[PDB]
Parts: structure tokens; sequence; C-alpha cells
């Protein structure tokens, strides 16, 4: 069972801890935020028990880090007093200051390719072929890479991550071999944050700590790219394989 | 059913959306900043002209009202990506100063000096509509099937206001293309994932690149997508696009039609 | 009738020395009785956990501080005693039921008479209920938009679950706004102004170990020889609204728990599951210096000579746990300082502690930015131990210690940087997003001088950071400004004050 799903295109935020007007996001995707990604895939109305999903396994390599950057995003500004956002006592605010000033973060040109791996893990991959709702990167407005399943069906898929999946252009030197690539899995533990979803009910939404170790792994300098435009060759190649 | 929309629409001298400074929004990608215009943007001006121009649908084909107080469907269905520019492009900074109309015994104590970046290129745009879940929130296929013609038309026909004064940036786009799909809703993005080079323009460069990452797409997984496009341009052909239309209305019209 | 006692009720979160699966809430009672049995107990708020660890720190740490280093050296006996139940590994559950026996019928939260850290006789006198949506964090509240967390719109608010109203109490204590909360009368006194939190805007330094107990035992200040103190649910009877907020030489005052700034009662629901209103106003009008700066905090004292905690910024936040890494370390906590170091008395101890904080960045008024958590990472102390040799282990620790003193000298330079050139170039913005870029690049390129991975501006195995550090603020400031180095009157600025980060 397994299957690899790809995360990339040009913005993806995968926030964790943030609860206010400035958002924040996690250099790498967050279990929590792949586990939605699937219910959205299968129908999973806000609310729904997420213990389906409990028993799946997240194991993601990180291609290219990506820069992080930070989207201003306004909200209401610029309108009329009466149309702008209500207050929680319900009389709206004075113009000048009914706008929202949200300072949202995002990871751009980052690529990771993480290998599911669980138990149902196979008809969950059939339902991002056909979604129930569009599946996204963080952000709503962020939308997947076309390459977004990878092989819907793999034995073993980490084996799959250590080699034969192409990789950017990286610099390769000469007489060398075996690049280095971080692998993330899940005493050894990098971080420990709230992830794994107890509830996506927009009511309360809760959750709890996932330990993460991230093991530079080294695998074959064939495996990079060429250049220029060779990447998205030697991928395609590779999705019809 | 998920009725997506490309468009290669370019822009003159301006700065539609800019940042907490003045400078325009840019996202880093295919390792070459490009300017950007962000999904909200210009969704709030693609909703306004829709509300508009239709006298709840926008609740439903847009998730909710601002303004509002949230009716249980805070989700909008329609998905927004945020437009980026085919190439690489590097901010213009534009030196100017108001100038004072009374006159001391001096001449040009200007009145205002400062500088404001600019920018232009050509933004691949693209959105996506979740057709199914759009006629069941809805209820009424008929409602549904006005709104996703006109939802479309405003994808196309408008322009944000920002800057616009300063620079009429009024534009409208040189391709569009319309793909009824059932598998899933994917953008064309990666076809710009090497910026263009420039000096030759790149309007036709970027439509049969972007022709190119249609074939390809279209080999790996071959589909019953409905497909169809239109562009300002004769002179080149698009077959991985689907059946050319000889405009952007006739066009929506015949997607719409697909999609019942 | 309700009633929930912290003692026997589970709210906290507890995590096993086995297994690290399925952690169970339980009581503070047996939370404290387990204690070498749990790695650690967890609460979801950074401020609920920042008070937590005070109160935790003054229960188990109080029966085993003593509250009493009087002749015999004070610091050298309490180091005694603590190296003796140091030793032991585990509190005797004995001593706690005497603890909890002296005021077992006074925690029950919602009694009638005596609740947890509030005031029971707020109810009758404020006409205004607050609300949980004005007591909760990312709750919001009622000139608040219903933009985020949910929206509630302050009609029919869902309740808070009792052990969730908990934890919110606990950090409103902490933090908590100021300014125009609901006004209560006293006598005919009626001021609805409230001053601020005593730990508002600040990240709060807790050492960790490898069990509860440990930790429990090594974050008690050293309380130094003064007056008996008391905490506020160990005061005999109400303060009273008007009045000096008296002093307090024990380490309940130097807690920070002799007296809040801010007062709280929460009405329950009928069974006790949940909250259904709450009354946040102030319990003092004048406003008390607190003795003896807090250990936890990191201070700072600026011109004119005044000292005041260093506020918690959400840019080092972008770097997942660079706080914790503080332990590798001019100006350093207290608390750390006394128990962390060599001449404490502990043998091993010290080799596998490991620090956490919890940082709440903020306004010191009313508006709130961001809040995290940070303990520090395993792999960096483990990569030590792979090897276990003297060398080249010392080696790494002495790399790691220096990689870190170069990001933060340059995290440092890099903000008075931006920030004074912005304000010369107008004769501020550009730190934000500064300190933005500047710890997302220096990010991996701190994990790259760890593994002696090849970064840019490091060589493998040279001697310290390399200047690794100092090209990544070059980039960062030179992404930011940018796209104003154009003007020459500009440029010039711009370049005199890049020039001070090249070291």
């Amino acid at each position: 069972s397994g299957f690899l799903l790809r995360l990339a295109g040009p913005m993806q935020s995968w926030g964790e801890h943030s609860m206010f007007g400035e958002r924040d996001t996690l250099p790498y995707p967050s279990r929590s935020g792949l586990i939605g990604m699937f219910a959205a895939a299968q129908g999973v109305r806000r609310g729904d028990p997420l213990d389906r999903y409990k028993e799946l396994k997240f194991t993601v390599r990180v291609d290219r880090p990506g820069v992080r950057l930070v989207d201003f995003h306004t909200i209401g500004g610029g309108l009329p007093k009466e149309r702008t956002v209500p207050t929680a006592a319900g009389e709206r605010r004075d113009p000048k200051k009914a706008t929202i000033v949200t300072s949202r973060s995002y990871l751009a040109d980052a690529v990771f390719t993480v290998a599911v791996t669980g138990p149902e893990a196979d008809t969950i991959a059939d339902a991002l072929a056909a979604p129930y709702w569009q599946p996204y990167l963080g952000r709503r407005a962020f939308v997947p890479d076309p390459l977004l399943v990878l092989r819907r069906r793999v034995a073993d898929p980490v084996r799959e991550l250590v080699e034969a999946v192409p990789l950017p252009h990286r610099r390769v030197e000469e007489d060398a071999a075996t690049v280095l690539v971080d692998l993330i899995y899940e005493t050894r533990t990098l971080t420990v944050l709230n992830d794994v979803p107890l509830s996506f009910d927009s009511k309360s939404r809760r959750y709890s700590t996932r330990q993460i170790r991230v093991v530079p792994t080294e695998v074959p300098a064939t495996l990079v790219a060429g250049p220029g435009r060779d990447y998205q060759n030697k991928l395609f190649t590779y999705v019809k394989q | 059913t998920f009725v997506d929309i490309h468009a290669i629409q370019t822009l003159p001298y301006s700065n539609i959306n800019r940042d907490d400074l003045g400078s325009p929004k840019t996202v880093v990608y295919g390792g070459k900043e490009r300017t950007r215009v962000s999904s909200q943007s210009w969704k709030r001006a693609v909703r306004h002209e829709v509300e508009a121009r239709l006298g709840n649908v926008s609740v439903n084909l847009f998730g909710r009202m601002l303004a509002e107080l949230p009716s249980t469907e805070v989700d909008g269905a329609v998905q927004f990506a945020h437009a980026f520019t085919v190439h690489g492009t590097t901010v213009e900074v534009d030196f100017f100063t108001a100038v004072d109309d009374i006159p001391k015994e001096n001449d040009h104590g200007s009145g205002h000096m400062n500088a404001g970046q600019f920018s232009a290129g050509t933004f691949y745009r693209y959105a996506n509509v979740n057709l199914d879940r759009l006629v069941e929130n809805t209820g009424d296929a008929q409602t549904a099937r006005t709104a996703v013609a006109e939802f479309l038309r405003a994808f196309l026909s408008t322009v944000p206001s920002g800057k616009q004064n300063a620079t009429a940036a009024m534009t409208l786009p040189d391709l569009v293309h319309i793909a009824v799909r059932f598998d899933r809703p994917i953008s064309f993005a990666p076809a710009f994932e090497t910026a263009l080079y420039g000096s030759d323009g790149y309007t036709l460069r970027a439509c049969q690149e972007l022709n190119n990452y249609a074939e390809r797409l279209r080999e790996v997984w071959p589909d019953d997508a409905i497909r169809g496009y239109a562009t300002v341009e004769n002179k080149t052909d698009l077959a991985a696009l689907g059946e050319r239309y000889d405009s952007y209305p006739a066009l929506i019209d015949a997607m719409v039609a697909a999609a019942f | 009738p309700p009633s929930f006692d912290v003692t026997i009720a589970p709210w906290l979160i507890a995590r096993s020395r086995d297994v690290l699966a399925a952690p169970e809430m339980l009581g503070l009672r047996d939370v404290l009785i387990r204690s070498h049995e749990l790695s650690d107990v967890e609460i979801p708020l950074p401020p609920g956990a920042a008070v937590l660890w005070r109160i935790l720190a003054l229960i188990t740490a109080r029966i085993t501080g003593l509250d009493q280093p009087p002749n015999k050296n004070p610091k050298r006996k309490w180091q005694a005693r603590r190296s003796q139940i140091l030793s032991k590994g585990r509190l005797d559950p004995e001593a706690v039921d005497a603890y909890f026996a002296d005021y077992s019928e006074r925690f029950d939260l919602f009694h009638p008479e005596r609740p947890w850290l509030q005031d029971p006789r707020l109810r009758e006198e404020c006409p205004k209920t607050s609300g949980v949506n004005k007591l909760a964090w990312g709750r919001t509240a009622g000139e608040n938009q219903v933009w985020l967390g949910g929206h509630h719109h302050d009609l029919d608010p869902h309740p808070l679950d009792s052990a969730e109203a908990v934890w919110h109490l606990l950090a409103t204590l902490g933090y908590g706004p100021s300014g125009m909360c609901t006004a209560r009368v006293v006598r005919g006194r009626s001021e609805r102004n409230v001053t601020a939190g005593p730990l508002r805007g600040t990240v709060s330094y807790h050492p960790l170990g490898r069990t509860l107990f440990e930790s429990l035992i090594l974050n008690i200040p050293y309380p130094g020889t003064g007056a008996a103190d008391l905490a506020f649910w160990e005061q005999p009877e109400l303060n009273d609204p008007l009045g000096l907020p008296e002093e307090s030489a024990g380490l309940a005052g130097i807690l920070r728990l002799d007296h809040f700034r801010h007062a709280v009662l929460l009405h329950p629901s009928p069974d006790g599951s949940h909250v259904v209103d709450a009354w946040v106003t102030w319990a003092w009008r004048e406003r008390n210096i607190s003795p003896e700066l807090d250990p936890y905090l990191i201070y700072q004292t600026s011109k004119e000579g005044r000292v005041y905690p260093r506020p918690a910024e959400a840019e080092r936040a972008i770097w997942r746990d660079l706080d914790a890494l503080l332990h590798y370390g001019n100006y350093r906590p207290t608390i750390l300082d006394n128990c962390t170091p060599l001449a404490q008395v502990p043998q091993e101890v010290l080799d596998s502690l490991r620090l956490r904080a919890f940082g709440f960045d903020q306004d010191g008024q009313a508006r709130d930015k961001q809040w995290f958590t940070a303990t520090t990472p395993a792999v960096l102390r483990w990569l030590a131990d792979r090897e276990t040799d003297d060398n080249e282990n010392a080696r790494i620790v002495r790399r790691i210690t220096l990689a870190r003193k170069a990001a933060e000298a340059l995290g440092r330079r890099l903000e008075k940087a931006c920030k004074e050139a912005w304000k010369e170039s107008n004769s501020g913005p550009w730190v934000q997003h500064g300190m933005s870029r500047y710890w997302a690049k220096a990010e991996p390129v701190f994990w790259n001088i760890v593994y002696d991975r090849p970064a840019q501006g490091y060589t493998p195995g040279m001697a310290g950071p390399g200047n690794a550090f100092n090209l990544v603020a070059l980039a960062a400031y030179d992404e930011v400004t940018g796209p104003y180095c154009e003007r020459p009157r500009v440029a010039k600025v711009v370049e005199r004050h890049r020039s001070t980060l090249f070291s």
C-alpha cells in the first residue's frame, strides 16, 4: 500500500500555531493540512470523525526548501462604512478603522514529495484523482501542481523516495555522486508541534503534538535533473512509468 | 464537474496591487522573481462585477458576503489562483514630483518629491468552478447556469482598480481556454516554471508553451475533458487546447452548454 | 451544584515516559503524584503554560523548596536539600496530600466563596458580564471583527469546556488586555480602566528534563531569605480593590503570584461541564512595583537606566525553536543561571536537561500578534553523543554555540541596521521584512554549519561560523532595501548602514 503525493506549485502555506492577523507557515508540510486535504478530497464535512485518517505515515523529502515570503492581505478596506466587516457587537467600525490587516506567510518555489503509507491510502489516492472539493496547498488560493499524485499505487514508496524519483537542478560536483537530500520522518526528534487533527470543526478545531525527525540522507546524484526544463521532462517520463 | 479557465492577459505599465510599502506583489517562482496580482484583490473585483451585473448566488459561487454574518456556507467552491507573470520582472521605479502652484521668489522648490514602483508584464491567470456542489447548494440548475456564465464573463472583462487613474491598465486577455474537466481541476502554471527570456515579446511564445504543456498533460492522462479556446491571434494553431472559437462570449456559451 | 477540581478533574494533558502514544488528561494532584512516570504535561496555550509552570513551581516546588534558607549559607543549603530530593528522584505522595489537605476544599474553581484564582463577590456588583468571548483567547470580543477562529457573533456563544475554561482563566491572569474592561462598582468606585498583565508581551524560559519531577525541581527560582509568602489561593482572606498591593519577598512574590492585576470570575454551567458567562475586571487601582526581577524572563536595560523585559518577537519564531538554544550561550535569565550551570549541585542531570520557552508577542496594550512554544532540538546534543569522544564532541558543541552567537549578533546588527537606515532615509517597516527574510535564510545555513554540510560562506571543518551568517544578513538586508537604493541620497544612507554588517 501507499502512494506518492507531490506538493508543488508556485506557493503553498502550511501554517501551525497562529491565531491572529499574522499567519506563519512551517517550512515543511504539516500532517493536519495533508489530512484535511484528503478529507476535502473525500467529502469529509467539517466536524466529521477524523480517525479514518489516523494510522497514516508521512515521510517527506524536501527537494527545494523554497523561499518563505510574507503576503500582505487586507480585508474590507476601501468600502463604505455600512459594507465593511461586521463587529461582534454587530455595529460596523468607523471606515478609517474598518480595514483588517493580515500578514500571511507562504512558501514559494518549494517542492516536497511526501510518501504517504497507510491502510486505505490507495482509496485516498483514488479520491484525489476525482475530488469532492478542490485540493489546495494550505491556503485555498494556492492551487496544486497538476502532478499531485506521482504514482497512485506503490509498494513501499519510501524506497522510491530514496531513489528513482527525479530531482530539481542542484550543484553536481565533478566525480560526485549521492547528492544530499533531507527526508522527514514521523531522542532524535527535530521538533514537536500540534498536527494530528482531533477535529476539523470550525467551532473548535483541536490538535495534538507529533515529533518530527529530519534525517539528511544521501541519494544518487544521477537523480537530479539537468539545468533547464529537464526537471519537467524527467518528471513526466516518471509519471508514465 | 469542474469548469476551469486560463487567461494570458498582459498589462502595460501599472501597479495593480502593492505591498505594505509601495512596491507590487511578487512570487519568487522558477528561481526568477515575478510580479503578481493577488487572488483576493482580483476576486473582489470579479465578485463586485458579477453582483453588479446580476443585480444567494454570490454566497454560493463566491463563498460568503464579507459584511454579512456567516450563513453556514463560508466555502465558495470557486477557487482563484494568484495571477503571476509568465516571465521574471524587475520592479520599475518611477520618480515623480508634485508641483507647487504658488511661486515664491524661488523656482522649482517642488511641492513633493517621491518615487513609486510599477511594473508591466503578461500575467498568466487561472480559476476554477466546482459545478456539482454549486448545483447542489444553489438548488436550481438554471440560476447556477446563468451564474456560472456571468462569472466567466466577469473573470474575462474586469481589471482591478488600483492606481488605475495614474495608469490606464484596462486590457483584455490575449488567450482564454475553458476546459470542462470531470476528473480534477489542473492549472497550467508549471508551463511557466521556467520564465521566458525577453526582447521579442511573450504573448505568442507563452501561447505555444501553454500549448506544449496541454499536449503533454493530455498525453499522460487522456480524459473526456471538453475544451476550447479563443485568442486574439490567428497566426498560430494550438490543437491541444481544443476547438478554436471566434470569440470569448461564444466560447463561454459553448462551455456553459457543455457543462449541462 | 457545579464543581470542578484541579486536583481531581482531568484537564492536564500528560505524556508518559514510554510508548509516546495516547496522552491522557489527568488532574493536578495525579500529575503531581505520578511525576517521574510522565515526561511532561502540556497545555495548548503558551500563555496558559507560562502561568502554569509558575503555579506548578509553587506547589511541588514549594514543598521541595521549603520556603526557608536561614543561616547555613542559605544558597548552599537549599542546593543541598535540592541535591537530596533530586537524588531521590521522586516526591512522596503523602507530602502532596498534606499540602492539598490544608486547602483541599478551597480548589474547586466554581466555589461559592473562594473560587480558584477568582473573586466571588465580583458577580454581584458588575452589571454587564464580559462574556466568555471576552475572556478566551483566539475568541472575538465585543468590538473585535468576526473574521478569525470560527466566527463568534457574541449571540449564543458556545461555552468553553470547563477544562478549557481553566486554561483561559490562567492565561488572562498572566497576559491580559489593558484599558476599558467592564467596570464594577466597589462602594461608589467605577473605573472601566484596567492595567496590563505582569508578563505581558514576554517570553518565559522554563528548563526541562527527561521526566516531570526533574523539571519541577529545577523550575523554582531560588527564594532569597525574606518574608514568608503565600499565593493568591494561599491568601487567608480577600484583598479588597483599594489599598496597596503588598510586597512579598517570598517566591510567591517572585513567581508574580501574590496578586493579579486582572480579576476574573467564571459563571458555571449547571452541570459544571462548561463556563457560560465570564467577568474580567480589575482588582487593583494602585499599581505596585513588584520586588526583584522575574527569573524566567530575559531583561534589558535602556538609556535612562530603566529595566524592562525583552519583548517577544514573532520574527524569531519564524525559525522554529530559536530561543531554546539559549542554553548554548551576556545577559541570561537567573533561574537558568542558577540551576543549569555547574556551581549548583546535581552531577549528570545537567547533561540531559533541555530548555523550553513560551512567548506571546503582542502589544503592551490590547493588540496581539503571535505566540509560540520552543523546546530545544534533541538532535543537537544527541549528535554530540553519536561519536562519544572528548574532542570532536567539544568541537561540535563549540561549533553549535559559535553558530548561535553569530546568528544572533548579526540579527541585532541587522535589526539596528534596518531601523537606523529607515529613519535616516526619510529624515520601521524595513525591520519586519528584514528580520523575516533574515531568520528564514539564516535557518538552513545554521543547520548546514552544525552538520558541517557545505553552506555558502562556510567551509566544513572551520573552527567557527566562518562569516556564514554575515552573508545571509547582507542578502536579506539587500533584499529589503533593494528597490530604494536607487536615488543617490538614499543610496548613500543605505550603504552607510549595510557597511556595518560587514564585520
